[PDB]
RNA sequence: ACCCACUAAUAGGGAACGUGAGCUGGGUUUAGACCGUCGUGAGACAGGUUAGUUUUACCCUACUGAUGAUGUGUUGUUGC
RNA sequence: CCGUGGAGCAGAAGGGCAAAAGCUCGCUUGAUCUUGAUUUUCAGUACGAAUACAGACCGUGAAAGCGGGGCCUCACGAUC
RNA sequence: AUCUAAUUAGUGACGCGCAUGAAUGGAUGAACGAGAUUCCCACUGUCCCUACCUACUAUCCAGCGAAACCACAGCCAAGG
RNA sequence: CCCAUACCCGGCCGUCGCUGGCAGUCGGCAGAGCGAGAAAGAGAGUGGCGCGGACGCUACGCCGCGACGAGUAGGAGGGCCGCUGCGGUGAGCCUUGAAGCCUAGGGCGCGG
RNA sequence: AGCCGGGCGUGGAAUGCGAGUGCCUAGUGGGCCACUUUUGGUAAGCAGAACUGGCGCUGCGGGAUGAACCGAACGCCGGGU
RNA sequence: UAGUAGCUGGUUCCCUCCAAAGUUUCCCUCAGGAUAGCUGGCGCUCUCGCCCGCAGUUUUAUCCGGUAAAGCGAAU
RNA sequence: CACGGCGCGUCGCGGCGCGCGCGAGCGAGCGCACGGGGUCGGCGGCGAUGUCGGCUACCCACCCGACCCGUCUUGAAACACGGACCAAGGAGUCUAACACGUGCGCGAGUCGGGGGCUCGCACGAAAGCCGCCGUGGCGCAAUGAAGGUGAAGGCCGGCGUCGCCGGCCGAGGUGGGAUCCCGAGGCCUUCCAGUCCGCCGAGGGCGCACCACCGGCCCGUCUCGCCCGCCGCGCCGG
């Protein structure tokens, strides 16, 4: 069978990216975690204190407690028939805020803004985001050159 | 072998119990020999107390009771003594008497 | 053929009382027609509390029922409860009280009828209030039964305030392995 | 009753409600409380912790007797008395106070847990507890030790 | 497998490595023994050697033969 | 003079590391005392290992800081 | 080498003896053996290659009469 | 063009759901409704002859709409299925013939 | 960071659907097959894995025959397709 | 002494409803157990006749990876 | 043409739209039917010793279908095992313990099981009663190995830079919470004034059980630090 050691199978997962060795620029070091904050998992062998297990790189948690130099973070895991929702600490190297909540924010900022607008003016506007809708229709407009042939091919080997 | 959740449990049954067992059947009828008995032996002694002889107070030996009284064996010879009865009259006349019991108090 | 699953088909909620004397089965049958013929909801719920258990009726303390008749606003309304109204010795001071119940202790309906309350039964309440107007509908605690002391995570498991099942409480009674950092290990 | 038994609608069923593949054999865990440490481990460890070892000093000749105290606490402290006791001690003028003795009613130790209505009270006991003699002194009364 | 001889030729194979209620039992493969090697020992050896009970068909079918049945009214002869 | 690591970091391998995690010196004993939480196998139980803290005593440095063993992944053991 | 037309057999020699050998006895040996092997003479249905005869059966009849076994039963080829 | 136990329409059995409806049988002492797209009163009040009218409702009952129905190991429910004995009850049955047994007779129940 | 008090409902993608929660608990812990991916093996109706679906527990129409293939899953019936 | 058996064999009426597993961890454990998982039963707390949630699905955002492919005039 | 009165018509843009009154929102009959699931107010024959009806059941024929059950098993019709046939017997029982769910009585209590009293005795070896026969069990208090200890507090006046006595008030707080309370508005008919009673209902209350979270209290243990009490001022006690 398989060996239970802690950094099975992460030659690749841990590793660094290609030209990007040596000093950890201090960007993710100058950042800051509050209690709450949706944050993304990312292992990075560089430091190896509070490295996260394998099993969270690329997961996304909530921060919940804040630390000298880690961050305590509920995420949860798939085990078996069942999902946990875990808090591990992790040091902040291994972490980076998720661009996917300030997309929500900002359009919660937007609509608002808009919601508030316009409500002295009576007007109707759209804040759901409908999908897609079928196109409509249109004219395709010729300028005088109709369109030209399109034929196959014929067979002829290359190599 | 145990089951999902429950008590650990240790039957006294791992000999031969089923030799030794005592039935209870026969309780009414020794109820009511015990009641014939009794009443043939108060109609033997005629005028005399039922009961039998009388008893002396007594304080239970224990922390736990020596709050309560009971009915003692019997009249031990300091108070029959102090009392002026004689320790072979008292059986003879109804007194139950003991020579162990000591007085303290 | 149709995709369907039928394991949660079937509702497990009671129709009537399992019980089998017939005072219980006068009232259902009252309290019956007043659910399906009147729109106020406290006689559904009250029909329903009749069909439950009798765990499921848990005993209310006239302690509990003077503190919750209290509480401000509900003033002269009648208490109604389908369980047991049980007296409480640790209370001196009982106020009048309007109070409805399937049964109530002889103590403690001595104490009412003292204080000077009165005592009714959901009979006289249908005919006192058929909709319910003025009704405080109270219970006993449901979870007070010892029995949900055993339930739960299990013992012997991290972070498991469960008690056991242990034949007697001693010192020779499971204190020693897992339960001592001393001795194996302390969950 | 038989009658409502599960065995009587079993009748019929080869099997008997115990399987086919794995038959109702005699004893295949083995008897009583066996493998305990080695084959139910699991279970004595997640239903019985603390099973297995020991701790805390032996004591040969134990007699209960010696250590028998029963407790009552003061929200029942009233209740040892009659009711006409308490409301004549409440409407007296004079400012005596009834005298509640717990050892007659079989207690011992007087432990402080309930509010105590406010009205003077003797209450002599064997043993008290530091809060149960402060509400007493709080409340107005005395506290009488006896043997 | 090999050899001798003849022959025209002395080709190769299957049928539960056809065929033990068909035979025999020489060989493997019980229990008695002997020797060599191995084992402290009881004992082991696809090592050698010697002695070691081979049961039942009258059933069904198959097959070999023997009566007979079947329609032509009953029988017989000659025939295809 | 050139030299992005093609060396070294105890050991297998992999990851990581350049005014350092490598080499050479200086000073020391955070390999110390203590309660909890969490991760890894997991039943989400132990052992083992590890991670963030917190409370004292310290070491080092001008200091920020760093350190409660080994750069990380393994080197270990219930009841009686 | 001998024995035969022909010999994995037998006998006599050879000895590097997988793994012979000295009272765990070595070698030999008259007489004996319901002991194990080879050859020769005589004799013969063992065989070429079978046939005939006798007695008791089997066969049929009178009388008398079981047992083993039996899911249901019993014609084949191929397929699955 | 042919046909599956699939699909569509219809009948019937059962299960589940609507925790659906019915105590309103309110009658010469009466007035027969609460199916109708719109949360709620056929609201109460004060001033400018012929004597008549089916069934129902063992409410543990009756009635109405939809959907659904495979099953080993196993779980549960209902059996006015069956056997033996006991307490009640049937002013029960029976020598003008009980129990038991047999039957090409008449039937009931999906089945026991 | 925790507390109070106050104001904002166009309920801020589509589609579908009542949901949550607690006890007690039997049987099981020999599996097998198929498209695709895949390890050992010359290979196997061999041995070993991943995903999904089946057979086992399952009848029905078709493949003449058939545990697994194709269609389709089942109360007792009439008509149609 | 009806000795024990994790191993064979058997295990008696009807209908109705629901409906599996041969997998995880530990065991002198491998023809067996314990424990999770899968099942059933019993319920309970609410819900609709504005709104709550949930999803073996998609959409819009946003991260995660080192297989198929490809490369050796790039490192090994 | 699912158009159809008269007016006051601005209820109005230039009339149409579209409002206010007109005993005040009451015209009636007959009849036909593609209309909330079939009726005929339509008919015809054959019936006494040879005919009528009898699903099923008795026997027989035909077409289609159709392998012998039980069992272990991934897989049974198996060239796997048990079974000639029939009758009767034949296998999850009883006791104890525990857990949980249900029904009943009583309820901070509950329970006579052992004993006794009832003229012993068909039933009756039953049933009734004991209450100063609740000893006793379980429950009402936990924790610690043990010595042992042993379950709230919140506001004002008296020395905020209060020592410390009184006046009190009383067993937390947040969120979600079935029900109940209130209630802006709203429920009709000649009009008009004007009520009663009942139903509706924005919002707002009090919030059961229960869940989650934050505090608080009791016992063991650790760290820090100060104060208080006395019959014995201490290796004391709090
Ligand atoms: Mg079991
Ligand atoms: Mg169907
Ligand atoms: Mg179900
Ligand atoms: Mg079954
Ligand atoms: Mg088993
Ligand atoms: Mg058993
Ligand atoms: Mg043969
Ligand atoms: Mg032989
Ligand atoms: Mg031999
Ligand atoms: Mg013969
Ligand atoms: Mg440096
Ligand atoms: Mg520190
Ligand atoms: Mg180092
Ligand atoms: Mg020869
Ligand atoms: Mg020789
Ligand atoms: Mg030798
Ligand atoms: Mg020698
Ligand atoms: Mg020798
Ligand atoms: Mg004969
Ligand atoms: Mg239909
Ligand atoms: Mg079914
Ligand atoms: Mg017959
Ligand atoms: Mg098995
Ligand atoms: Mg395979
Ligand atoms: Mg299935
Ligand atoms: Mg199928
Ligand atoms: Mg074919
Ligand atoms: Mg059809
Ligand atoms: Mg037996
Ligand atoms: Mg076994
Ligand atoms: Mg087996
Ligand atoms: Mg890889
Ligand atoms: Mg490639
Ligand atoms: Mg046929
Ligand atoms: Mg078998
Ligand atoms: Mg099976
Ligand atoms: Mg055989
Ligand atoms: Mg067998
Ligand atoms: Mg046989
Ligand atoms: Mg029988
Ligand atoms: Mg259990």
């Amino acid at each position: 069978t398989n060996t239970k050691g802690k950094r099975r199978g992460t030659r690749y997962m841990f590793s660094r990216p290609f030209r990007k060795h040596g000093v950890v620029p201090l960007a993710t070091y100058m950042r800051i975690y509050k209690k709450g904050d949706i944050v993304d998992i990312k292992g990075m062998g560089t430091v190896q204190k509070g490295m996260p297990h394998k099993c969270y790189h690329g997961k996304t948690g909530r921060v919940y407690n804040v630390t000298q130099h880690a961050v305590g973070i509920v995420v949860n895991k798939q085990v078996k028939g069942k999902i946990l929702a875990k808090r591990i600490n992790v040091r902040i190297e291994h972490i980076k805020h998720s661009k996917s909540r300030d997309s929500f924010l900002k359009r919660v900022k937007e609509n608002d803004q808009k919601k508030k607008e316009a409500k002295e003016k009576g007007t109707w506007v759209q804040l759901k985001r409908q999908p897609a809708p079928p196109r409509e229709a249109h004219f395709v407009r010729t300028n005088g050159k109709e369109p030209e042939l399109l034929e196959p091919i014929p067979y002829e080997f290359m190599a | 072998a145990p089951s999902r959740n429950g008590m650990i449990l240790k039957p006294h049954f791992h000999k031969d119990w089923q030799r030794r067992v005592a039935t209870w059947f026969n309780q009414p009828a020794r109820k009511i020999r015990r009641r014939k008995a009794r009443q043939a032996r108060a109609r033997r002694i005629a005028p005399r107390p039922a009961a039998g002889p009388i008893r002396p107070i007594v304080r239970c030996p224990t922390v736990r009771y020596h709050t309560k009284v009971r009915a003692g064996r019997g009249f031990s010879l300091e108070e029959l003594r102090v009392a002026g009865i004689h320790k072979k009259v008292a059986r003879t006349i109804g007194i139950s008497v003991d020579p162990r019991r000591r007085n303290k108090s | 053929g149709v995709d369907i699953r039928h394991n949660k088909d079937r509702k497990v909620r009671r129709k009537e009382p399992k019980s089998q004397d017939i005072y219980l089965r006068l009232l259902v049958k009252l309290y019956r027609f007043l659910a399906r013929r009147t729109n106020s909801t406290f006689n559904q719920v009250v029909l329903k509390r009749l069909f439950m258990s009798r765990t499921n009726r848990p005993p209310l303390s006239l302690s509990r029922m003077i503190r919750k008749m209290k509480l401000p606003g509900r003033e002269n309304k009648t208490a109604v409860v389908v369980g047991t109204v049980t007296d409480d010795v640790r209370v001196q001071e009982v106020p009048k009280l309007k109070v409805c119940a399937l049964r109530v202790t002889s103590r403690a309906r001595s104490r009412i009828l003292k204080a000077g309350g009165k005592i009714l039964t959901f009979d006289q309440l249908a005919l006192d209030s058929p909709k319910g107007r003025g009704t405080v509908l109270l219970s006993g605690p449901r979870k007070g039964r010892e029995v949900y002391r055993h339930f739960g995570k299990a013992p012997g498991t991290p972070h498991s305030h469960t008690k056991p099942y242990v034949r007697s409480k001693g010192r020779k009674f499971e204190r020693a392995r897992g339960r001592r950092a001393s001795r194996g290990y302390k969950n | 009753p038989s009658r409502l038994r599960k065995t009587r609608k079993l009748r019929g069923h080869v099997s008997h409600g115990h399987g086919r593949i794995g038959k109702h054999r005699k004893h295949p865990g083995g008897r009583g409380n066996a493998g305990g440490m080695h084959h139910h481990r699991i279970n004595f460890d997640k239903y019985h912790p603390g099973y297995f070892g020991k701790v805390g000093m032996r004591h040969y000749h134990l007699k209960r007797n010696q250590s028998f105290c029963p407790t009552v606490n003061l929200d029942k402290l009233w209740t040892l008395v009659s009711e006409q006791t308490r409301v004549n001690a409440a409407k007296n003028k004079t400012g005596a106070a009834p005298i509640i003795d717990v050892v007659r009613s079989g207690y011992y130790k007087v432990l402080g847990k309930g509010k105590l209505p406010k009205q003077p009270v003797i209450v002599k006991a064997k043993f008290f507890s530091r809060r149960a003699e402060e509400k007493i002194k709080g409340v107005g009364g005395a506290c009488v030790l006896v043997a």
